[PDB]
């Protein structure tokens, strides 16, 4: 986890230097063109978080998914568990959909 | 709802001021007037922040630290069945044959 | 799996107990069964200090896993041999452990048959 | 980021004036009042002054943007507020 | 409110656009919705029935309530913003500079020539703003907080100081 | 023991030299950041060895 | 300052309660002390029970971090209510209606936690089985006591 | 010092921001603030990826890469 | 400084930074193609799960109920 | 302009976490884990001029020191009971009665 | 002691035939001299006091006491210098007396065998404290403080004198080395009960405790900058020592009777720790962070466990550095702006960089950051309240978790934030104010290194 | 539309005020009082600002008054929380002491007290 979140981070740090310290996604969009590195860097760390298979991310979460539906365990705390996994492919989505893709949505001077 | 004639008059005069204020604050080209006064860079880097550090702290331990029982401790090594002992010479047996299944 | 809904919704009297597992005599209609066989003896799995919960009946798929892995160095991709034979040791160990709920299932059934075919 | 200059600022803000519709860009300069001169009402004024926050990427009071009546004034509120003197 | 009937419109419509804008997101579709929004107010402008016009705006009021977004965009620098008051730590008052030790202002001499130019200007302004403010003010004291203009050739605008002296909004 | 001991507690101490030259007064302010990312680099060189140690 | 300017008991009379007024800058009208239970306020006003947040942003105050000026009263709990604090600025939602859903929220995920644990999730598998009287020496056991013996059979 | 693109350029035609000028013309009403925002449609900044798009960035030449490798693997194979 | 703002324009980009970009998005692509390749079990299966409604009673050691 | 502050902050949240990593005792783990709540209260405070900044600052610590009564708790059993700090005397004794010093790591944990 | 009496009393002298305008300088660096030679009472042995005379003697309790008060007097002197600066000549050779017989007593006091001679001592430092304050405070309310100091302190004091008077009848001496051999239990009876309340209140409004404290936050607010330091950094602990002396004859009643007095001790250090969050003078909040710190000084002697004591001393000791370094540095302020509200001057951070260093370092302290000596006497109380009862630990994390709140409360409202625009008289910090902060908090994290010297007898 | 239902931590909005709307020439007035104090006050603060022969800090009669009014009374909640305690405390430890008489509480290794 501490090398796809620490890249993550220093991608939007990226992108808000870039955007004169603009923090909100909906004024950014159209960047996945004008900042390819950042944009492959916040593609690749966004994979990483959801799992994509070989990923540093799929070689922990993986193994944890499926010792844990495998488990003697609290059958809530299991679903609850595996909800909240399909939501992180949703929130990396919004980052993903809102500051690359689309038209441009921050200042003119750019 | 704009501005009263009185107010447009004190912005311009205040305007005047502060861009000659902001205009003074320029350096002229000999301020600040200062008082007199990758190879080879990374080698000396790792002289006095590795070589030094390192001979003081190996100094330390093999000559203060190890001298008193159970400063550091190791977890001893791990045998394994065919493994040769160095410090007297014995063998260990292997593992009885497998069932062999596959 | 479906073995939990028959136990929370159905019926829990013929489903096992897997706190409780086994119930039933080791041989109940097993006529003559052996003994487990343990490879690596306890001397062995000791100096290799080997985890506790890694002292099973797969150990010695494991003490050799680990030898070569120590011999193989820094070829840290060598060994995939050694790794796959203990990962199918516990697969078998597993399934072992599925035969055992199965049974203590069937023969639950039977017990449960058993009494209403002599309940009448 | 780029420094600012008060005929940037000018520039910037004819620009943006000029890609409205209710404006005529022939009859526009920097001193010609919204609602005098260009024939406007308050409500456009509202979006004018939304469409120089928009441009300039900063917000303007609402105490003060009822204020500026002419391309002219909104150039030397900005280049007050980021120390602009040229 | 001190607030008049118009302002409290203008006022409306601006928040009611920006909360748009929120919701929105995407230009085109801002821009439909925004001219939607324009509409409805253009609808009631002519409207002379003051008390009518009065309820309008109260029931748009409770509209923009229910119908606001939770999290509105802020400009950076707003308050509220992500970047207000991220730079009030490095703001110093010009004040500071007199309390430099004669080695720090020997390095820029020409800076320290120019500072005592305004601080001369400053003390001889003075008094001429302090009678300005005299005359000019009714009994009682003012009403307003509105300063006046220098009504004369060589004045400068009462109370200026600290209004062409202030740190610059990017001072380091 | 002597490798493994002694190179795990120089990526210790190496991290602390930046702060002595700092809070002690002896170092060159005219890129303190570099130093300081020099050091980390360094130090993650050293804390590697007793890491492949371990590995064996 | 003097003692005529400093606070005083509370003010009986209504020429008493427009010295106050006078005194703490404030309209006669506006002006209004705490209720007289000897809590210890003396005259001083009772003002709305607002956040500095709750002030204009864009107003020039003379202490634009607390948004105060100078000379006007101070809320007798002020520091509790600088911006670093305690803040009273409207809501989105009503508050109870805000009470009532992250109530609801942890109360139902207490309640669906202990269902879980009532009813936990396994696989359709019989215990592992450990050689040597389940490990009986290596987990501590002692070496002299025989264990009873635990045998395991091939399925 | 800085030159700006001439502002006779900016049009909404050939933009979503037309559909919206037609989509309101139903209506009677008309966006008179369209060519602030038609920059956003044109130039480079027509036709962005989509989000498949977007993720499969550099698909193209890591299948080529994976073929020359397999390829190749599976040659140092049959020789031996 | 080198690269020179644009007004309403597309930025100006450097082509080092734009292969570095596409040398690493195809990187990834290479990697997860090349793993799957040789590691498909990780992500569907390592071993058959058997099908415990087929053993028979004489595996399980189940005595006929007549018994 | 204060980049070297900033600097000198980084590497100093840094040692105090490689404190706390190595710490082979619970006093010494301590000396870690409240460090990193200063680092952590001088660094999210870094632009001291906004009071935004000042009050998440102060919320860092006023959640972490919640937490670190359950650390301490951990401490004062397993000095009353085990008779030591070190994590080897600790896991040596292994007590079977562990539901208070664990809901103390549990409480300073979350 | 000799050796450590008779210089302090040519220090006197000194003062008075030094020239004209080296009084500072002369006391200052001979109080420094005497201060070094003190060190030679860590002279301490693991089994015998060092009893040096039938008078006067010195264990593992009073040692850190004596080195910290007679490392005091030459940071008072700095600290005063400078109000003093337009007082009479003559006057201040009357401030540095009081100052010097104050060290006088307070060194006697801490190491005298018997305790009829550490009662009059004990009582001695009131009058030069008196004076201080009421002569050379600041404001009208400075007449109140003395009263309120004197009468709360011979309220206490005068039983004591009864009940050790009695002690020595029915044991025959008071002699602290000849009770240690001597000493019987205490039975119950109301006569031993009044007997127990009588040897331990004039050290409980000494502490102060809970209750009895509404005279500190006057005499703080009142004094001058030495006041304040003398009174929080060691005439506190006056209490506390003879409290960890007197416990010795008071078993077992103490088992019992200690019992109102830990309930006031633990849920006054979270009173008044919360009323530090809403005060409004920065004295007064420094004050009352005193008897917060306090109310754990008097739990762990009132216990009595050899974890407790160890814990005991150390904050004591830990507190005194910390309690005088707040105090200089609120001083500092104040002789700028010329007030004590908090509220008043705000992001001093930007204004004087370097003391907002000592402000952060100070403010550390006071919470307890570990391994700060301050940390390790709140610990070794926290481990031993613990023990005797387990739900101790909620009341002690909860102060903990409230004395970081006005901790850093404190240091948020005065150093960051927006400065005040209209206080323009700010002058960059002296060498005198740079190094006093650096005298009280260097010596305070070098005692991390050998903590051992702090931790008392039963170390 | 759901109705604002206001809080003491969660004022109403200025907005939704009834009485923000409705205004008569006495509200209005009062309302030019209040900036003429307001007015006052803020001359004669900026009288002493901008004067450039004051070094100092302009004292504020209001915040004298706000620290007098607050620092004023005095009464460190009275004996119930000092008795509840002591019975929470005195209940645990006559529960551990007897535990320790008969040998039934855990201390096989507790020697730090
Ligand atoms: C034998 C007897 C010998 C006598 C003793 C010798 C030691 C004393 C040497 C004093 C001379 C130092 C000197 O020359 O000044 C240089 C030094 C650097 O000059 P500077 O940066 O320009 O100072 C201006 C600002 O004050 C700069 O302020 P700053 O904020 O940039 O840094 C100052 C620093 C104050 O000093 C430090 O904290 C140093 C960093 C800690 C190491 O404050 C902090 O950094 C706050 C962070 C606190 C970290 C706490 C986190 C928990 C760690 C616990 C781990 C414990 C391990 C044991 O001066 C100082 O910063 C003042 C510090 C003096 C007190 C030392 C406190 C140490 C703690
Ligand atoms: C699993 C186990 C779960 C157990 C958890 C139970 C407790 C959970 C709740 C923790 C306490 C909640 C109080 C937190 C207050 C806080 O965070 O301070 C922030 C507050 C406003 O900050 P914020 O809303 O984030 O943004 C400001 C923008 N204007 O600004 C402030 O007002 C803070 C400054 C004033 C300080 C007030 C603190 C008073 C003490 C209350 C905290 C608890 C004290 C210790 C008692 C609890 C310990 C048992
Ligand atoms: C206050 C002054 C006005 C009120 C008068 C004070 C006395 C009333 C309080 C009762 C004191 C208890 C008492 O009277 O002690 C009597 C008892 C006599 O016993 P005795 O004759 O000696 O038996 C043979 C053993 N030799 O004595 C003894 O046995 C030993 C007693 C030791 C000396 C006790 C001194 C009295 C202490 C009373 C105050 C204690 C509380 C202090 C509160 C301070 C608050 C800041
Ligand atoms: C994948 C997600 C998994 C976790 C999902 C967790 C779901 C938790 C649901 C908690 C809902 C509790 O919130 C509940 O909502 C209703 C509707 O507002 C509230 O009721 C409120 O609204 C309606 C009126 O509009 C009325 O009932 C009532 O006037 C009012 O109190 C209840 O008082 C509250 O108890
Ligand atoms: C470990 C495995 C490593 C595998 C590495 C495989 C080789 C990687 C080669 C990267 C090629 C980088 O070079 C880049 O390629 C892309 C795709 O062809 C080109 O992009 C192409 O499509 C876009 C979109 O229409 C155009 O903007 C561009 O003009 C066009 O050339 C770039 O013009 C070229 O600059
Ligand atoms: C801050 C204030 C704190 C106040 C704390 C109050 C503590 C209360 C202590 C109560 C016990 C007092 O001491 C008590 O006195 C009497 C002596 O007359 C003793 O009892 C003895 O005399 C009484 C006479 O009435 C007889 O009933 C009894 O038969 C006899 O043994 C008790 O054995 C002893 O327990």
């Amino acid at each position: 986890h501490a090398f796809f979140k620490a890249m993550l981070f220093m991608c939007s740090g990226s992108i808000i230097h870039s955007l004169n310290d603009e923090q909100d996604i909906r004024k950014m969009g159209g960047l996945f063109k004008a900042m390819p590195f950042t944009t492959t860097a916040l593609i690749v760390g966004s994979l990483a978080l959801t799992g994509m298979p070989f990923l540093t991310g799929f070689y922990s979460k993986d193994l944890i998914i499926e010792a844990a539906n495998t488990s003697y365990t609290n059958a809530w705390a299991l679903l609850m568990t595996l909800i909240a996994t399909s939501f992180t492919a949703i929130y990396s989505t919004r980052i993903i959909f809102f500051a690359l893709l689309g038209q441009p949505r921050f200042p003119t001077l750019v | 709802s704009g501005y009263t004639p009185e107010e447009k008059l004190r912005l311009q005069q205040l305007r005047e001021l502060r861009r000659r204020w902001l205009k003074d604050q320029e350096l002229s080209p000999r301020e600040p007037v200062l008082p007199p006064q990758k190879t080879y860079r990374h080698s000396i880097f790792a002289f006095t922040h590795v070589l030094i550090p390192v001979w003081i702290i190996h100094y330390y331990l093999k000559y203060h630290v190890t001298t008193k029982p159970y400063t550091i401790v190791e977890k001893k090594p791990r045998i394994f069945p065919g493994d040769t002992i160095l410090e007297t010479g014995e063998v260990i047996p292997p593992m009885k044959e497998f069932p062999d299944q596959h | 799996g479906a073995h939990l809904a028959r136990r929370y919704l159905g019926d829990a009297s013929v489903e096992p107990d897997p706190l409780r597992m086994p119930t039933f005599p080791p041989d109940y209609g097993f006529p003559e069964r052996k003994e487990r066989e343990m490879v690596a003896t306890q001397q062995e799995m000791n100096d290799a200090q080997l985890v506790l919960q890694q002292r099973d009946y797969c150990a010695h798929y494991l003490i050799r896993f680990l030898k070569c892995k120590r011999d193989s160095f820094p070829n840290f991709l060598a060994c995939k041999h050694e790794r796959h034979d203990w990962d199918y040791c516990e697969h078998l160990d597993y399934v072992k452990r599925m035969k055992e709920f199965e049974r203590e299932r069937r023969l639950l059934q039977r017990k449960k048959r058993r009494e209403q075919r002599e309940a009448d | 980021a780029p420094p600012l200059t008060l005929e940037g600022i000018k520039d910037r803000v004819l620009y943006v004036l000029k890609l409205y519709d209710k404006i005529d860009p022939e009859k526009l300069s920097v001193n010609s009042h919204f609602m005098k001169d260009l024939g406007l009402d308050s409500l456009d004024q509202v979006e004018i002054i939304m469409a120089m926050e928009d441009e300039f990427g900063f917000e303007i009071p609402d105490i003060d943007a009822e204020k500026l009546m002419c391309p002219q004034e909104i150039v030397d509120y900005i280049a007050d507020k980021k120390d602009v003197y040229e | 409110a001190y607030l008049t009937h118009q302002q409290k419109v203008l006022r409306l419509y601006k928040r009611a656009l920006r909360h748009l804008e929120s919701w929105c997101i995407h230009r085109d579709k801002y821009r439909y919705f925004a001219c939607l929004l324009r509409a409805r107010f253009d609808e009631h402008k002519n409207e002379k029935d003051m008390v009518k016009a009065t309820q309008l705006l109260r029931e748009a009021e409770e509209e923009f309530w229910h119908g606001q977004h939770p999290q509105p965009y802020i400009f950076p620098e707003s308050p509220g913003g992500t970047s207000y008051e991220r730079y009030e730590c490095y703001k110093v008052p010009e004040w500071c500079l007199d309390d430099w030790h004669p080695s720090e202002k020997a390095m820029y001499p020409d800076y320290f020539a120019k500072r005592e130019q305004w601080k001369k200007l400053r003390r001889e302004s003075w008094e001429r703003e302090v009678k300005q403010l005299q005359e000019e003010t009714p009994v009682g004291g003012p009403r307003t907080e509105a300063l006046p203009p220098a009504r004369k050739q060589g004045d400068l605008p009462p109370l200026w100081w600290h209004i062409v002296t202030r740190p610059r909004e990017r001072p380091m | 023991m002597n490798m493994f001991s002694s190179l795990s507690l120089v990526t210790l101490l190496l991290l602390t030299m930046p702060i002595m030259m700092m809070s002690f007064n002896t170092y060159k302010p005219s890129n303190y950041p570099l130093y300081v990312k020099t050091a980390i680099s360094y130090a993650f060189i050293t804390s590697m060895i007793p890491t492949m140690m371990f590995i064996h | 300052i003097t003692k005529d300017m400093l606070p005083g008991p509370y003010p009986k009379t209504p020429e008493e309660r427009a010295a106050a007024a006078k005194k703490y800058n404030m309209r006669v009208e506006d002006y209004e002390p705490y209720p007289d239970d000897g809590t210890g306020y003396g005259d001083y006003p009772k003002l709305p029970d607002r956040s500095q947040q709750e002030r204009d942003p864009w107003y020039d105050w003379d202490h634009p971090d607390l948004r105060l000026n100078w000379g006007e009263p101070m809320h007798w709990d002020l520091d509790m209510y600088i911006r670093n604090r305690v803040d009273t600025s409207p809501t989105p939602v009503n508050w109870n209606l805000m009470c009532k859903h992250l109530f609801g929220f942890v109360a139902f995920m207490l309640f669906m936690f202990w269902v879980g644990e009532t009813y936990p999730a396994y696989q359709p598998v019989g215990p592992k089985q450990y050689p040597y009287n389940n490990l009986y020496l290596e987990r501590g056991g002692d070496p002299n006591k025989e264990p009873e013996p635990v045998v395991h059979y091939e399925i | 010092k800085m030159e700006l693109p001439d502002y006779k350029q900016w049009k909404i035609e050939g933009t979503p921001l037309e559909t919206v000028q037609e989509k309101l013309a139903a209506r009677g009403l008309r966006d008179p603030w369209g060519r602030n925002e038609a920059w956003r449609y044109m130039g480079g900044f027509a036709n962005n990826v989509s989000f498949v798009g977007a993720l499969l960035k550099g698909f193209k030449w890591g299948f080529a890469a994976f073929v020359v490798a397999i390829g190749a693997e599976y040659y140092l194979e049959s020789q031996k | 400084a080198h690269i020179e703002p644009r007004y309403r324009q597309f930025p100006q980009l450097t082509r080092s930074q734009v292969i570095q970009a596409e040398f690493f998005s195809a990187t990834m692509w290479f990697w997860i193609l090349w793993r799957f390749w040789h590691d498909s079990d990780a992500v569907l299966g390592h071993f058959p799960y058997p099908d415990p409604s087929q053993w028979t009673d004489e595996e399980l050691g189940i005595p006929p109920d007549d018994e | 302009p204060n980049i070297n502050k900033f600097f000198k902050y980084l590497l100093l949240f840094l040692i105090t976490m490689l404190i706390l990593v190595t710490a082979n005792n619970l006093f010494q783990l301590f000396i870690g884990w409240e460090g990193v709540g200063i680092m952590s209260f001088l660094l999210i405070g870094w632009w001291y001029g906004r009071a935004d900044a000042n009050t998440a600052a102060l919320q860092a610590i006023l959640y972490n020191r919640i937490g670190d009564i359950g650390f301490i708790l951990a401490m004062a059993w397993f000095l009353t009971n085990l008779n030591t700090w070190d994590l080897q005397q600790i896991f040596m004794l292994n007590p079977s009665d562990s539901n208070m010093p664990l809901i103390g790591l549990a409480l300073a944990a979350t | 002691m000799l050796k450590y009496i008779i210089p302090t009393i040519m220090l006197m002298p000194l003062t008075w035939l030094s020239k004209n305008n080296m009084i500072w300088v002369n006391s200052t660096a001979h109080s420094l001299l005497i201060s070094f030679t003190s060190l030679l009472l860590m002279n301490q042995f693991g089994d015998n006091s060092l009893n040096f005379s039938l008078l006067f003697f010195s264990d593992s309790l009073s040692t850190p006491l004596l080195i910290l008060t007679m490392w005091l007097l030459p940071l008072m002197l700095m600290a005063s210098q400078h109000h003093l600066s337009k007082e009479n000549l003559t006057r201040k050779k009357l401030f540095i007396t009081m100052l010097i017989s104050l060290q006088l007593f307070l060194i006697m006091t801490f190491t005298a065998m018997e305790l009829i001679l550490f009662y009059i001592l004990f009582e001695a430092t009131l009058v030069p404290t008196l004076i201080i304050i009421t002569r050379w405070g600041n404001q009208t309310e400075r007449l109140n403080a003395g009263l309120y100091f004197l009468f709360y302190t011979l309220a206490g004091s005068l039983p004591l004198l009864v009940a050790l008077i009695y002690i020595q009848n029915t044991v025959g001496s008071l002699n602290f080395l000849m009770l240690q051999y001597w000493v019987q239990p205490v039975h119950n009876s109301w006569s031993n009960v009044f007997m127990w309340l009588a040897c331990m209140m004039a050290f409980m409004v000494k502490m102060p405790l809970y209750g009895l404290h509404l005279w500190l936050p006057k005499a703080h607010v009142e004094a001058p900058i030495a006041g304040s330091m003398v009174l929080a950094a060691v005439l506190l602990k006056l209490g506390g020592y003879g409290m960890l002396r007197i416990t010795l004859i008071l078993n077992p009643m103490t088992d019992f009777m200690a019992y109102p007095f830990i309930m006031l001790s633990l849920w006054g250090m979270i009173m008044t720790s919360s009323i530090c969050l809403r005060q409004t003078d920065l004295k007064s909040l420094i004050a009352y962070s005193s008897v917060s710190h306090m109310a754990l000084v008097i739990v762990a002697i009132l216990i009595q466990t050899p974890w407790s004591y160890m814990g005991a001393t150390a904050l004591m000791i830990a507190h005194g550095l910390t309690s005088s370094m707040l105090f200089c540095l609120a001083n500092s302020n104040y002789e700028r702006i010329h007030s004590r509200t908090m509220i008043l001057a705000r992001g001093l951070q930007t204004l004087l960089p370097l003391m907002a260093t000592w402000w952060l370092l100070a403010s550390l302290t006071n919470l307890a950051l570990p391994p700060t000596i301050n940390l390790i006497g709140e610990l070794f109380v926290v481990m031993s309240t613990f023990s005797w009862s387990n739900i101790t630990i909620i009341l002690m994390g909860v102060n903990m978790v409230i004395t970081a709140l006005y901790s850093l409360y404190m240091l948020i409202m005065t150093q960051r934030g927006k400065y005040t625009y209209h206080i323009n008289n700010i002058s960059p910090s002296f060498t005198r104010e740079n190094a006093l902060m650096s005298l009280h908090i260097l010596p305070l994290l070098l005692l991390t290194l050998n903590p051992k010297i702090i931790l008392g007898p039963l170390y | 539309f759901p109705k604002y239902e206001a809080s003491r931590l969660s004022s109403l909005p200025t907005t939704l005020d009834p009485a923000e709307y409705d205004i008569s020439s006495e509200t209005r007035k009062a309302q030019a009082e209040r900036l003429a104090i307001r007015s006052r006050l803020k001359r004669e603060y900026q009288l002493q600002y901008y004067d450039p022969s004051r070094r100092g800090v302009i004292e504020d009669p209001a915040l004298v008054r706000w620290t007098y009014a607050r620092s004023a009374n005095i009464y460190p909640f009275g004996i119930g929380p000092l008795v509840f305690w002591y019975y929470v405390f005195k209940t645990d430890r006559d529960r551990k002491e007897k535990l320790i008489q008969e040998g039934k509480l855990d201390r096989t290794f507790n020697i730090s007290y």
